[PDB]
């Protein structure tokens, strides 16, 4: 039962230093080859550094000189600290097990680094109030900054819903909507409401809606 | 039976870019390293840097390192030294030299190639006689030359009686005046009775600007 | 470095049928590739190594092929949920270089899209930002036009869209779009309208609301 | 009594680079200028050493190690080299003296279909020390699980096998490696040239 | 970095006398693994190249011959020359290929001591042509003398001159192991015309008293 599971990333200014780290479960840290694989968003995959398992480091030309690659058996953690950073290394960073500096036959979940001169904003949640069989209706999420922002309905199950992606705008911070489809039927014997939470400002905001 | 051999003699002017090469033959050339060695006017030798032709292996001094790049083209087995802009300070002799290995003497020398950078134009020597005299005759043995001024660039060559009078010459060194542009004197030795009945001329030959110079030297 | 292409960029596809990706390289490899899957808000997954051989879970439906510069990549018997962003990765000479993927989505049944349309909150009014939000709701296919027609009169740039992925089970489309302007702005028109033309739409489709 | 640098260098076949082969060689006249006079080779690298200065220098032991690796990996026979290659098979000190020799051999160890015979080292929990040879096949535990000397999950086989075929790229193709090394000690000097 | 002092900056030893160089490391060359010393000597004659006489401070390069012998180790080497011919007039420099960057002494100048030499002084007026042209240059030579060592001052009307003189030597002749110098000043035709007397004083170690060579113009 393999394990990678990531933290670290968020919001850093250009120039500034950040430090992902790694804990891994199932095998053995320093026994394995282990890298960085991080996809821009909307782009590919591209391999970021690699460590061995006798302890050599190889790292990607991009990246070279500024980020650094290391291990902690005592904690089964891999780190990648990324120093000088820069708005193009701006990506979803993964963590995998890399089986012989060939292949990664596990990935973790994934963690998110933002580099901007931007600083962090927290979101707003205005009521999508249905008006006039079915009724839909939802919470709209604008002007925050960074990503990502979590949209949860009635405080953790409904099904049936669709939180948009967030789209940036032209003054600089995103936003999106979060929808529901339910019976026109039950408009005030169900009392709907939308949590919104955004860690990067601490921001946990419900919101009833209500014709 | 390695040998180096070096490109030609380059004139350039401040801020422009120079790349010589440094091409090597025989066999055995597939284990010497190639190394630059910088030769100030008049000074002793300066190490560059060095490279493995076979991988591009490169090393440089740190007085040098990002100042010049060293590269090779194994293809052709030709190694290179380049700069984006000379600087006035870059006029010097730069000779490629050739050992078996790292941390190994160098075997094998190029014959050298000159490098000028200044902001000059190419200009023509002017010739002027320097007449015997009372003044340089010392008893049987008078002194004659010739005065060659105010010339860029360097080399001229200064023959007497066509390279036939080869006894006694001193072709002095050109000297970097002020303006710019060299100078230079070439003076003859002979005996003070031959003055009224031979003819010396000195002979001023300029390749750099066409300039070709017979200057008739006699007593005033 | 290497450079991987994948041939097609994009394909539809239909449960059951077969679906051949490709990957095509700058260089050879000697059948030293590889191939992942990444379904949206997840990690890539390993699905083939060395250019042939299933990883430990993969089903059988899934296949690898071709060596030395031309791969394919071979999955049958598509699930419905088999759709995902599929990667190349080489690993014969450094640096190891990935593809730039190749999506790969559902087709079922057209699918009308149920139209809504929401006035800016009074709350947020206040705050002196208007934002109109139209509505596309399970629909298929992704294709869809959305106009902005205020007072009748067509709308262009103040208007963002968002889709989200293929539904969970029903494989259909959501779309948002959103018309932001200010609160002065917003008092001075009555009619807002949002137009959608879509496959499954034999003529457009209007929704709108005055201001009241 | 010549050094028989022929069996080594012409060998019909060469080691796997895990278990690379050292060539002692002592009591003999050496003549340097069969190698370097040579056209063959497309690396001829020394460090600390001139092949034409040795024929007037006597040394007690010379070795010649020999092997076959990647055309990318040639790179890796090298001191303070780092990789698969320098940290799990064969090693180079930081103050190596001697050369190290390669040149291409497709036409002799690829085979159509791949020669799949010689194999190197993948796995290891630390580097090797400079000339040291490690020859374990023992099943590698990736995991707090012990093996049994059983493949499988978190136990992967050691040693893994070159994809040598033809048609693969220049740096991709196998490439014979000797590497020379000169040893001086306070015993009496056996190894002369001309 | 290794640093490599030589001394003397000049050597001056008669023909078939003994030359001897020396070369001083910052830090040891030697290297146990071979306990030889990286050490390596450089002849270098005017408008040449430089040639490698010896390597590993005391083996000699095919073609040396054998009157050219290297010893010392650590950080002390000497460079000898048994019978110093009149081909082995350069410019040696020692270098060590220990460790990089590759360093270079600072040279070491070896000429022929031959005897006391006087120079021949002779001066001479700027050419009527040369005047046309509005430069005078008045040259003065020193002809024929050894050692290299002179002094050439320029004084116009006992007026001594500063900014206008340039100077040049010959190397050693091959021959009589001489020196040759010439000093010339260069004024603009006005002032030349403003001044009568132009002499040149000369001082040299084989002069017992100072020379002067002065001209009256016409
Ligand atoms: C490994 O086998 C190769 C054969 O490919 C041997 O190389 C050969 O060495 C002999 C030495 O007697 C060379 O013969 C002589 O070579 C010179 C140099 O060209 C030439 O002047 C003579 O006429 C004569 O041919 C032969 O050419 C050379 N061949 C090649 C391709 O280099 C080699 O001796 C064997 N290895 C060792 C370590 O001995």
């Amino acid at each position: 039962q393999v394990q990678l599971v990531e933290s670290g990333g968020g919001l850093i200014q250009p120039g500034g230093s950040l430090r992902l780290s790694c804990a891994a479960s199932g095998f053995t840290v320093s026994s394995n080859y282990m890298s960085w694989v991080r996809q821009a968003p909307g782009k590919g995959l591209e391999w970021v550094s690699v460590i061995y398992s006798g302890g050599s480091t190889f790292y990607a030309d991009s990246v070279k000189g500024r980020f650094t690659i290391s291990r902690d058996n005592s904690k089964s953690t891999l780190y990648l600290q990324m120093n000088s950073l820069r708005v193009e290394d701006t990506a979803v960073y993964y963590c995998a097990r890399d089986f012989g500096d060939f292949y990664f036959d596990y990935w973790g979940q994934g963690t998110l680094v933002t580099v901007s001169s931007a600083s962090t904003k927290g979101p707003s949640v205005f009521p999508l109030a249905p008006s006039s069989g079915t009724a839909a209706l939802g919470c709209l999420v604008k002007d925050y900054f960074p990503e990502p922002v979590t949209v949860s309905w009635n405080s953790g199950a409904t099904s049936g819903v669709h939180t948009f992606p967030a789209v940036l705008q032209s003054s600089g911070l995103y936003s999106l909507s979060s929808v529901v489809t339910v019976p026109s039927s039950s408009l005030g014997t169900q009392t709907y409401i939308c949590n919104v939470n955004h860690k990067p400002s601490n921001t946990k905001v419900d919101k009833k809606v209500e014709p | 039976e390695v040998q180096l051999v070096q490109s030609g003699t380059e004139v350039k002017k401040p801020g422009e870019s120079l790349k010589i090469s440094c091409k090597g033959s025989g066999k055995s050339l597939i284990m010497y390293w190639i190394g630059w060695v910088r030769q100030m006017p008049g000074k002793g030798l300066e190490w560059m840097g060095i490279i493995y032709p076979g991988d591009s292996d490169t090393r440089y001094s740190p007085s040098f390192q990002g100042q010049v790049t060293i590269s090779a083209d194994k293809s052709i087995n030709t190694a290179y030294l380049q700069w984006s802009s000379l600087k006035a300070s870059d006029t010097a002799m730069y000779y490629c030299a050739g050992g078996s290995g790292i941390f190994t003497p160098m075997d094998v020398w190029g014959q050298g190639t000159a490098v000028a950078v200044s902001s000059a134009s190419t200009k023509g020597p002017s010739v002027f006689p320097l007449a015997p005299s009372s003044k340089s005759t010392s008893g049987g043995t008078a002194a004659l030359g010739c005065l060659v001024k105010d010339y860029f660039p360097e080399p001229v060559t200064v023959s007497w009686n066509s390279g036939a009078l080869t006894s006694g010459v001193h072709t002095f060194p050109a000297v970097l005046q002020s303006s710019g542009l060299y100078s230079l004197s070439s003076v003859v030795t002979v005996p003070s009775s031959s003055l009224g009945t031979q003819t010396y001329i000195c002979n001023v030959n300029h390749k750099p600007s066409n300039t070709k110079v017979d200057k008739k030297v006699e007593p005033k | 470095e290497i450079v991987l292409t994948q041939s097609p960029g994009t394909l539809s596809l239909s449960p059951g049928e077969r679906a051949t990706l490709s990957c095509r390289a700058s260089q050879s490899v000697s059948s030293y590739l590889a191939w992942y899957q990444q379904k949206p808000g997840q990690a890539p997954r390993l699905l083939i190594y060395g250019a042939s051989s299933r990883a430990t879970g993969i089903p059988d439906r899934f296949s690898g092929s071709g060596s030395g510069t031309d791969f394919t990549l071979t999955i049958s018997r598509l699930e419905p949920e088999d759709f995902a962003v599929y990667y190349c990765q080489q690993y014969g000479s450094s640096p190891r270089t990935f593809g730039q993927g190749t999506k790969l989505e559902i087709k079922r049944t057209v699918a009308a899209p149920s139209v809504f349309i929401f006035p800016p909150s009074d709350e947020q009014l206040k705050s002196g930002t208007a934002s109109v939000v139209c509505l596309l709701n399970n629909f298929y296919p992704r294709e869809a036009k959305v106009q902005w027609k205020v007072d009748n009169a067509l709308q262009s740039g103040n208007s963002q869209e968002s889709v989200t992925e293929q539904d969970s089970k029903d494989s259909t489309y959501s779309l948002s779009s959103t018309l932001t302007l200010s609160k002065a702005d917003y008092e001075k028109h009555k009619v807002y309208a949002c137009e959608v033309t879509h496959q499954g739409l034999s003529s457009p489709v209007t929704k709108s609301f005055n201001r009241g | 009594n010549l050094c028989p640098f022929g069996e080594v260098f012409n060998a019909t076949r060469f080691a796997s680079v895990y278990a690379w082969n050292r060539k002692r060689i002592s009591n003999c006249v050496a003549d340097y200028s069969v190698l370097y006079n040579s056209a063959s080779f497309s690396t001829f690298k020394c460090y600390g050493v001139s092949p034409t200065k040795l024929n007037d220098l006597c040394f007690t032991n010379v070795y010649a190690d020999s092997f076959v690796i990647r055309g990318d990996e040639v790179r890796q026979i090298a001191p303070g080299q780092t990789g698969k290659i320098a940290d799990y098979n064969y090693k180079l000190p930081d103050d190596f003296t001697g050369c190290v020799i390669a040149w291409n051999s497709n036409n002799l160890d690829s085979k159509v279909g791949g020669n799949y015979n010689y194999l190197y080292r993948l796995f290891r929990k630390s580097n090797l020390k400079p000339f040291e040879r490690d020859i374990s096949t023992e099943i590698y535990q990736a995991g707090s699980t012990p093996c049994n000397g059983v493949e499988g999950f978190n136990c992967y086989f050691p040693l893994q096998s070159y994809g040598f075929q033809p048609t693969n790229g220049v740096g991709y193709q196998p490439y014979r490696v000797v590497v020379l090394s000169f040893e001086l000690l306070h015993a009496p000097a056996t190894v002369c040239g001309p």
